RNA sequence: GUCCCACCCAUACCCCGCCCUCAGGGUAGAAACGAUGCCCUGAGGAGUAGGCGGCCGUGGAGGUCAGUGACGAAGCCUAGG
RNA sequence: UUAACUGAACGUGGGCAUUCGAAUGUAUCGACACUAGUGGGCCAUUUUUGGUAAGCAGAACUGGCGAUGCGGGAUGAACCG
RNA sequence: CCGGGACCGAGGACCGCGCUCUGCAAGGAUGCUGGCGUAAUGGUCACCAGCGACCCGUCUUGAAACACGGACCAAGGAGUCA
């Protein structure tokens, strides 16, 4: 939810365009069903049958570093202690501290 | 790290030839599930023929200390790696949880042995239920009758911001 | 004076700088290198072929 | 609207359903494996250089 | 050092451990067309007609026909480019591939779905699925108690 | 950085003639303001074509127009974008409507002779502002000498640089087998 | 001209989603479970849990 | 040696302003426009060898500015713009 | 070509989709023309060959420096970011 | 759901999505107030201060080099034409 109200940007004709409004939801995806920022959630959290076309008309997201930091050293994996990875679950402090 | 004694129960997937196949439990000491289920394959590969890719986790669960507030000794028996070799050692903690027992042992290990982490393997770790199991001296003075002691040459606490002091302190609190 | 003698080391990335052209297929490929006792019957047949296909619009009717 | 509240309901009602699973397996005496993931966030972490 | 013909195919060329002597003759009793896809695998008992080196182990499409030989089209990687190459290969040197066997056996697995879904008016699924992560279920330990394992214990074998 | 293979990348097509003729000047305006306002897919190409350089407009002659003509054709409006040239060869012209960039005096004269009727792309946008009933010409663009000579290299049979043709001009030595190979 | 954060914009919020109000009012963020007396957890569960 | 918490800062990341480049659109029954203009939107920006584009400056020629000038041209100096 | 319309190749006519027959991306597809500089390289991981060894000599893959600034390694072409 | 702080105000009649709808915090800052109205702000130069900063051109894998040319200044000075 916070990432797609945030930082939601969807690619219309090439462009990089905020999500500001669900008229640019619907022109873009509404042949799918989706005609608005909730219906893309769902269809995104849900990984409906038109993941592809939702996912794929998402911009991708341009994060922000983490508000306190990483891990003492990053480019290990999770599991050695650093960032890189799976880390399942706990990836959702990182998108709230990045997002 | 700030460690928790986790049950993590794994299978092998099952198959035409297999159905219903043995289930393998482990008690890990990691800093959160994901490590303890990275540890369960890590010594499921090293017991059995079962892989991650092979094989599926069943159960995680946290076991958590049962009496947190009774002081209790712990024996732990433990593998580890040198820089020339492999040796088993057994040794003492004073902690009340297994998981803080654990920790010391961590602690200890790399202070005493140079042994980190990746080069311990916890075989076994007991609550010795009696007194006269207890085997090391450092654990034997700390379970002596009628123990107390003073605490000497006690630096008192001075804020480090406080740069300046207009009487000299002293050492008897 | 010696030198270098050889080295393939950027070899691999000039030649993916503007892609591994492979060139296209075509519906027709070419009679080249086939075997022309085939090659002068399939001649007669096509010219069969389109006489018959011709014929079939002018009053034939296959 | 309609679609929304739709969606929370739902949203709810699969949460409830999961803690429902994991609690009549482990009253039963078995154990309920969730099922595995579907969705991953993947967040590129390192630089563009080598 | 040399660069002739046939350097480097010791083992390629040989022939396999007790696999000497005698060809097989269903070999020669096969039957290619010009479109078919055939694999290149380099028989070292028939010095007639040896494809080179590069194109053993190569799978190519038959474009000539003719008497003891079939004409292949291969595309070769040299340099930027690929170049098409046309090696003609004795018949003891050629494979009917099964690199679309899959597909031909699909082709009509879909021709008949598509017709068994019109007639009973459901649709079905066509295309193949990559390997999904595995649903929810549960494991019963009833007769199947968890055995507890631990490491061992390190100790000499020698 | 951002990790892109290609960027500030400029199209590779013409957006203007490069041609200083004010009349051009006013005829492209003229399309621009009818391929913006219009669907008509024929108003893009003429102006798309209204900015090529000569070689990609290579005439057309009434010969090749009287080729297309045919077949159900005859009533249409010839459009090209090039020049139109007369045809010898051609000894009856048939009757044709046709809008060129712009006719020789011989094509311009047989072409009213024949009870046929010329026209300017202007006046072709006033008549059929949407191009219907048009049937859209294009010259030989490869029949040129230098296309001839372009990608010269063995097998591959294009036309050499020589000053003159004749036996001591490029014929032996990589052309037969008697001096060495054949290219 | 301005993207508006829905998080920090209520307005925006409303624009975007209709239900965002009716959530808030209904606090349908705060439902709690549904009632019953929990079974206590098997003995045979707790004995695999400390088993070792 | 191991574990934990907070903190410091790169031209990197995120938000905003501006420059340029590239790309995509609008703009005539013209109250119309250095249409080679204007308006809207998105993204991008290291660089030797080298390529291309646009611009600044100098001597001279044609046209033009009814151009400047002994009431001071050109040149030269200038911790004045 | 076969004993033969029986095959080979190329087709005419008719039909398919209630679904064009894995995923992801498409922040670029193809063709053509003319031409610059370069054709002393060096460094690093892994695999190495010669050599006792070398800041030595020679190779494979990939990434770098050359052509490159910036933060860090006090100091640095290549290390880390 | 309440506070405390910082940086920023691009655009310029209306138009649109909307809301808690006589209006609004909804397609980008307004309202009120004070001092001064001049070297006050601001620019330029000289110097001190904190941090930073090797001599250019060239050949070169690699130049600040214990590599070569260059004491300084003015004018001339090198891809032209057929
Ligand atoms: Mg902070
Ligand atoms: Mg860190
Ligand atoms: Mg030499
Ligand atoms: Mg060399
Ligand atoms: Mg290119
Ligand atoms: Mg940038
Ligand atoms: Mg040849
Ligand atoms: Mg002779
Ligand atoms: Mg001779
Ligand atoms: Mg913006
Ligand atoms: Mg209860
Ligand atoms: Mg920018
Ligand atoms: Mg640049
Ligand atoms: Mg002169
Ligand atoms: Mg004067
Ligand atoms: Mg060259
Ligand atoms: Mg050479
Ligand atoms: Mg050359
Ligand atoms: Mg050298
Ligand atoms: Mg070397
Ligand atoms: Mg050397
Ligand atoms: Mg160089
Ligand atoms: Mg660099
Ligand atoms: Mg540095
Ligand atoms: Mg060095
Ligand atoms: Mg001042
Ligand atoms: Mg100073
Ligand atoms: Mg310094
Ligand atoms: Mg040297
Ligand atoms: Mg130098
Ligand atoms: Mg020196
Ligand atoms: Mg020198
Ligand atoms: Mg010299
Ligand atoms: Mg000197
Ligand atoms: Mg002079
Ligand atoms: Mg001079």
């Amino acid at each position: 939810r916070e990432l797609i109200y945030k930082r939601g940007y969807g690619k219309v004709n090439g462009q990089r365009i905020p999500l500001t409004d669900n008229a640019i939801i619907e022109e873009n995806l509404g042949k799918y069903g989706i005609i608005c920022i909730e219906d893309l959630i769902h269809e995104i959290f849900t990984v409906g049958p038109n993941f592809k076309q939702a996912a794929n008309f998402l911009w991708p997201f341009k994060l922000s570093n983490p508000n306190g930091g990483f891990r003492p050293r990053k480019f290990k994996h999770f599991i050695e202690g650093g960032d890189l990875g799976n880390r399942e679950e706990h990836i959702n402090a990182l998108i709230r501290a990045m997002n | 790290g700030r460690l928790q004694e986790y049950q993590v129960i794994g299978r092998h997937l099952p198959t035409e030839a297999n159905p219903n196949p043995a289930l393998y439990r482990m008690r890990i000491f990691a800093p959160n599930e994901v490590v303890a289920k990275s540890r369960f394959w890590y010594f499921l590969r090293g017991l059995k023929k079962v892989k991650k890719a092979t094989g599926e986790i069943v159960s995680v669960n946290v076991i958590s200390e049962k009496h947190p507030l009774k002081v209790k000794n712990f024996g732990i028996w433990l593998r580890y790696d040198s820089r020339s070799g492999t040796h088993n050692m057994y040794k003492e903690y004073r902690e009340t949880s297994r998981v803080a027992a654990v920790e010391a042992m961590y602690a200890d290990m790399a202070a005493r042995h140079r042994a980190r982490f990746r080069s311990i393997h916890i075989l076994k770790v007991v609550e010795l239920e009696k007194t006269e199991d207890v085997k090391r001296p450092y654990i034997k003075q700390l379970v002596a009758k009628n123990l107390s002691f003073p605490l000497p040459h006690r630096v008192p606490k001075i804020s480090t911001k406080k740069i300046f002091s207009a009487k000299r302190p002293s050492t008897f609190s | 004076a010696k030198s270098k003698n050889s080295s393939q080391h950027n070899q691999s990335r000039k030649a993916h700088r503007n892609g591994i052209k492979k060139p296209k297929t075509q519906r027709y490929p070419s009679l080249k290198g086939t075997d022309p006792k085939f090659r002068r019957n399939h001649r007669h047949a096509l010219h069969g072929t389109a006489k018959a296909l011709k014929e079939f619009k002018e009053g034939k009717r296959e | 609207f309609k679609r929304a509240e739709k969606y929370v309901k739902e949203y709810r009602e699969q949460e409830r359903e999961k803690i429902r699973l994991a609690r009549i397996a482990k009253q039963q005496g078995s154990f309920h494996i969730p099922a595995e993931a579907k969705l991953v966030f993947v967040i590129r972490i390192k630089g563009i250089n080598k | 050092h040399a660069a002739g013909l046939r350097s480097g195919t010791r083992y390629a060329f040989s022939r396999g451990f007790r696999k000497h002597g005698q060809i097989p003759l269903s070999t020669y009793l096969r039957t290619y067309r010009v479109g078919d896809i055939v694999d290149i695998k380099v028989n070292g008992a028939v010095q007639k007609g040896m494809p080179h080196k590069f194109y053993h182990g190569k799978t190519g499409v038959v474009y000539n026909v003719t008497k003891s030989a079939v004409g292949v089209i291969v595309y070769k990687r040299v340099k930027h480019r690929y170049i098409e190459k046309r090696i003609n290969v004795r018949i003891e040197h050629v494979k009917p591939s099964r690199s679309r066997e899959d597909f031909l056996r699909r082709v009509k697995e879909n021709a008949e779905l598509k017709k068994k879904a019109k007639a009973e008016g459901v649709p079905v699924q066509l295309k193949r699925q990559p390997a999904m992560p595995r649903e929810a279920h549960t494991v019963s330990i009833a007769d199947n108690k968890p055995v507890t394992l631990a490491p061992v214990a390190y100790e000499t074998t020698i | 950085g951002i990790d892109l293979r290609w960027k500030h990348v400029r199209s590779s097509h013409r957006k203007a003639p490069k041609s200083d003729n004010v009349y051009l000047k006013l005829l492209v305006k003229l399309y621009r303001f009818l391929a913006r306002r219009t669907e008509a897919p024929f108003n893009k190409v003429v102006l798309r074509r209204l900015f090529m350089s000569r070689i990609n407009r290579p005439p057309v002659s009434l010969s090749r127009i009287a080729r297309n003509l045919k077949n159900g054709n005859e009533k249409k409006t010839v459009v090209v974008v090039a020049t139109v040239t007369d045809d010898n060869r051609l000894l009856q012209v048939p009757k044709m409507e046709v809008a060129a960039l712009r006719f020789t005096a011989k094509a311009r004269a047989r072409i009213e002779a024949a009870g046929g009727r010329t026209l300017t792309l202007d006046q072709l946008a006033l008549e059929k502002p949407t191009g219907a009933n048009t049937l859209l010409l294009r010259g030989p663009k490869n029949a040129r000498e230098a296309v001839k000579h372009f990608g010269f290299g063995p097998h591959k049979h294009k036309k050499p640089y020589v000053r003159s043709k004749g036996r001591k001009f490029e014929r032996a030595r990589g052309r037969r087998r008697s001096r060495g190979f054949k290219v | 001209v301005q993207k508006k954060n829905p998080l920090r914009n209520k307005q925006i919020m409303l624009r975007l989603n209709p239900y965002a109000s009716t959530f808030a009012k209904e606090k349908l963020g705060e439902v709690k479970a549904e009632e019953g007396k929990p079974p206590k957890v098997p003995a045979s569960f707790k004995e695999l849990l400390h088993e070792a």
